């Protein structure tokens, strides 16, 4: 029925007092409230402390909350092997001893940034860790992965195509949120050159709330966590869908807010509100779920997506008949009191696997060469407990990540 | 995570009392006072810097090492100089010689030991160390030889803490020594190969930027020492405080140092504008980033325009959009596609603090690894073999137990330096 959650990462941790914000918001659950249901994991001490010292500061066991007062290492290795291991036991100590406590789970939301050192690396082990000691539940992966052209670390791909590799065989689905192409969304479609991460995170923040939240919320067509996995992987490979959002309008500039499903759906298609930078540039979805919430009727539902069904410029998979999980739920959105989202009376997250990834993932693996090519910032993760072994023989791996995103599409 | 400075001769030391001057302040500690702090955020993260003893005396963890008793005993007999234990003052009352021989082999070698003695004290105070910062001129005895000691003491010691270094690389224009490139070349080579993060900085690159880019009439060295010490306070002390996206020195370390050489950086800071007039607060961003990339401004001697970057970290520390600093970067890195190496995707390093300079609102510390600086080690290099050749004051060295195949030694390697930083500007 639960599913627990494990932030990883400053970021992780950042996004996740952010989703974990959205959440008692919506739950009339006050900074002093029940009881969460996820852990926070870093290597850098100053991060956690935020929600250590900040808000939602007594809304947490000084037990789900662990830290490593050491070094985070903008670096795999360190954080995958050397460092980051010396945790490990004591985190998964916390997602063993909250797996416990509950009644019959589902799964652990996990919550990392591909391409940071607490981030990609742990996780890469914890993830691991997970899918041997509950291989029988559902192990959904949220990550904001690289940044196309607006990278931070200056490693990033070295982090990230490590982080794919060593989690792809033992995540379920993993859902992509891309810092970037999220920014578009608050210059084009919110207006405003002054995003603070602290945004990002609201945003993701809502869309992560109608994944769990609101699904493992009762309603009108009811999506289990597993449903998504089932209705959204075609493929074992811990297949990556793209998270989206419909009525991000602005709770200031225009107002049109009453935007009835017709509208709110087919705003979901046009590429500039994705949360990724994966532009339907030729991958034809293979699988989308739509998660509405809000006043919803079922045939306007079924009718927006007929509608979209024909519109072929929007060309679906062939292997794929119909390949449109719909999901209802009641209780509209809930937008931050005074925040910058509009707050309207309905919203479509849809997620979904795009045959586009094949470039995102391309872009990110050329990206890593170029560096390897040269070895560049190798030393730091050789001298980490790492060889020339775990880079070459990752890199073969997405490799066949890119004849894999190629293959199950493009042809029939 | 801590670290623990160290004054190695009399720049480095008169600098210390700059670096401390600043530091302190910006973290409201008074001279034996403790924190004042205008706020509360400048105390969670000190111990970095300081060690608990009373409750109201947070003491500076440095080392202050020199041949040169009067030196010391100006730093200590003047304003923020009775706030370090006297523990700290690692003094070599001998003839602190201009000779790097004299304070690496022979004078410095003896002092070493009462050095490392306390370097262990520090460093085995408490909770987890991170590195260690070095502050010193490469031109001098107290400075290049035994300050380069020091760390090969050091690096030997804890070869997992970082070792951040601070030099004060000779100025071209005019030498303010003689044997200069001497005390230099042989001090960098032993850089080369123990610190893994150097940052270079220029007298004369200083008193420009700071008579062209503060209409400074008279830039006394006080004010050099304050400039640099800006910086070096942006770089760490900074870091250690929140951020949407903060860094550390190592990832600082593991963002810029594509190979182990160790590399040398050429910092900037944010905010240079003269006082009253300037005062333009044209802060608003791109207006830093126009600021950290241009040519002057830099530090270092070398102009960034004459060489590709390898990596570069702008750490910034004032609120501001990861969206108008991730963006910004970008252009930046298209509008200099041409410099700024191509085989690293996003040389760029963006770092985002929180809490900005005490008195400013926004500002942005700059680690360049420009291959630039191939053009400085080049110019020590010469000045060295057009003496060299002729032995000028080598009887100095030798005369003081040292070896015509140290000298030797250290400019190849040294040159070699030269050579490698190359092979990325092409
Ligand atoms: C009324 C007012 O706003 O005054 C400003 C001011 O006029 C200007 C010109 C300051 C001024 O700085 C200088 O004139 C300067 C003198 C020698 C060497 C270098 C700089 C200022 O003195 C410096 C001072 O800086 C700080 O307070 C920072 O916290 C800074 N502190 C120190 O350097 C420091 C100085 C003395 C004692 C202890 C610390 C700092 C910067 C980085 C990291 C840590 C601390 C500031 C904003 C000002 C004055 C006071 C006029 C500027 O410099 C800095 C470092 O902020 C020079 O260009 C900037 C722009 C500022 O607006
Ligand atoms: N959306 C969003 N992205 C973030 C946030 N914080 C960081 N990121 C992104 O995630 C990456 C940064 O990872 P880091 O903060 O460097 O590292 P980390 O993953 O926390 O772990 P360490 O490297 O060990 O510190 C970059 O691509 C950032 O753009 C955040 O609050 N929200
Ligand atoms: N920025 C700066 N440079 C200094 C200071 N003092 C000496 N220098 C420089 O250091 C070099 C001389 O070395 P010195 O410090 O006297 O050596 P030592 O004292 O024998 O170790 C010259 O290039 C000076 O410009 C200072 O307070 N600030
Ligand atoms: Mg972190
Ligand atoms: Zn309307």
């Amino acid at each position: 029925r639960e599913c627990i959650s494990i932030h990883v990462g400053q970021a992780g941790v950042q996004i996740g007092n952010a989703c974990w914000e959205l959440y008692c918001l919506e739950h009339g659950i006050q900074p002093d409230g029940h009881v969460p249901r996820a852990v926070f994991v870093d290597l850098e001490p100053t991060v956690i402390d935020e929600v250590r010292t900040g808000t939602y500061r007594q809304l947490f066991h000084p037990e789900q909350l662990i830290t490593g007062k050491e070094d985070a290492a903008n670096n795999y290795a360190r954080g995958h092997y050397t460092i980051g291991k010396e945790i490990i036991d004591l985190v998964l100590d916390r997602i063993r001893k909250l797996a416990d406590q509950c009644t019959g789970l589902q799964g652990f939301s996990v919550f990392h940034s591909f391409g940071g050192g607490t981030g990609s690396g742990f996780t890469s082990l914890l993830m691991e860790r997970l899918s041997v000691d509950y291989g029988k539940k559902s192990k959904l992966e949220f990550s904001i992965y690289p940044a196309p052209q607006v990278s931070t670390a200056v490693v990033e791909p070295y982090n990230s195509i490590l982080t794919t590799h060593t989690t792809l065989e033992h995540s379920d689905c993993a859902f992509m949120v891309d810092n970037e192409a999220i920014y578009d969304i608050c210059r084009r479609n919110l207006d405003i050159e002054r995003p603070t991460y602290t945004n990002l995170n609201r945003l993701i923040g809502q869309i992560v709330s109608s994944i769990t939240a609101s699904l493992r919320f009762d309603g009108a067509l009811n999506v289990d966590l597993t449903e998504f996995q089932t209705n959204l992987v075609p493929y074992p490979r811990g297949h990556f869908p793209l998270a989206t959002y419909a009525p991000v309008i602005s709770a200031e500039k225009a107002y049109h807010e009453q935007l009835s499903v017709a509208e709110i759906t087919n705003a979901c298609f046009e590429p500039a509100n994705q949360m990724v930078k994966c532009d339907p540039r030729h991958g034809k979805y293979m699988a989308c779920c739509l998660l509405y919430r809000g006043d919803v009727v079922p045939k306007d539902v079924n009718a927006a997506i007929a509608t979209i069904k024909t519109k072929r410029t929007i060309q679906f998979v062939d292997w794929c008949p119909t390949g449109f999980k719909v999901g209802i739920n009641y209780e509209p959105p809930t937008v931050v009191p005074g925040g910058d989202l509009a707050k309207v009376q309905r919203a479509v997250c849809m997620l979904s696997n795009t045959t586009a990834i094949a470039e995102a993932w391309a872009r990110l693996d050329h990206k890593f060469d170029l560096m390897y090519a040269k070895r560049a910032f190798v030393h730091w993760y050789v001298g980490e407990g790492m060889e020339e072994g775990e880079f070459s023989e990752a890199r073969e791996d997405m490799a066949a990540l890119e004849k894999d995103y190629e293959e199950v599409g493009v042809d029939s | 995570r801590e670290i623990v400075h160290i004054q190695a001769g009399q720049c480095g030391n008169q600098i210390g009392a700059k670096f401390w001057e600043v530091i302190s302040d910006e973290h409201g500690i008074d001279p034996t006072g403790s924190y004042h702090g205008d706020s509360d955020l400048q105390l969670e993260r000190i111990n970095v810097y300081y060690n608990e003893a009373a409750g109201n005396k947070y003491v500076p963890r440095a080392i202050l090492v020199d041949l040169e008793p009067g030196t010391m005993d100006s730093v200590r007999s003047g304003p923020f100089g009775q706030i370090f234990r006297p523990d700290n003052f690692v003094f070599g009352q001998s003839g602190a010689g201009n000779n790097w021989a004299k304070g690496h082999y022979t004078e410095g070698a003896e002092l070493v030991d009462s050095v490392l003695d306390v370097v262990r004290k520090e460093s085995e105070s408490c909770d987890c160390l991170q590195g260690f910062q070095l502050t010193h001129s490469l031109g001098g005895g107290t400075g290049s030889g035994m300050g380069t000691l020091l760390i090969s003491k050091i690096r030997e010691e804890y070869p997992d803490r970082i070792m951040n270094t601070f030099s004060v690389v000779p100025s071209p224009k005019v030498s303010d020594t003689v044997v200069e490139p001497y005390n230099a070349t042989l001090s960098v080579h032993q850089l080369v190969e123990n610190t893994d993060e150097t940052y270079c900085i220029d007298n004369e690159a200083l008193y420009d930027i700071c008579f062209r880019t503060l209409k400074l009439t008279t830039p006394t060295y006080g004010d050099l020492n304050h400039l640099v010490s800006a910086t070096m306070s942006g770089v760490t002390t900074c870091l250690r405080f929140p951020g949407q996206l903060n860094a550390d020195l190592r990832k600082l370390a593991v963002n810029m140092v594509p190979f182990p050489r160790l590399h040398f950086f050429m910092p900037g800071f944010a905010p240079l504008t003269s006082r009253g007039s300037q005062q333009y607060r044209a802060l608003t961003v791109p207006e830093l980033t126009q600021q950290m990339f241009d040519a002057k401004n830099m530090m270092a001697a070398c102009d960034p325009r004459h060489g590709r970057y390898l990596t570069v970290a702008a750490v910034f520390r004032g609120r501001m959009s990861m969206k108008e600093v991730d963006e910004q970067m970008l252009n930046v890195q298209n509008k200099n596609s041409s410099y700024f190496v191509e085989w690293i995707p996003n040389n760029v390093k963006t770092a985002v603090c929180d809490i900005p300079p005490r008195g400013l609102k926004m500002s942005a510390t700059f680690i360049g690894n420009s291959t630039a600086i191939q053009e400085l080690f080049k110019r020590i290099s010469e000045q060295f073999t057009a003496m060299f050749r002729r032995k000028a004051f080598l009887h100095w060295y030798t005369g003081e137990g040292m070896d015509e195949m140290e000298f030797t030694e250290a400019e190849s390697n040294m040159n070699d330096l030269v050579s490698e930083y190359q092979q990325y500007q092409d």
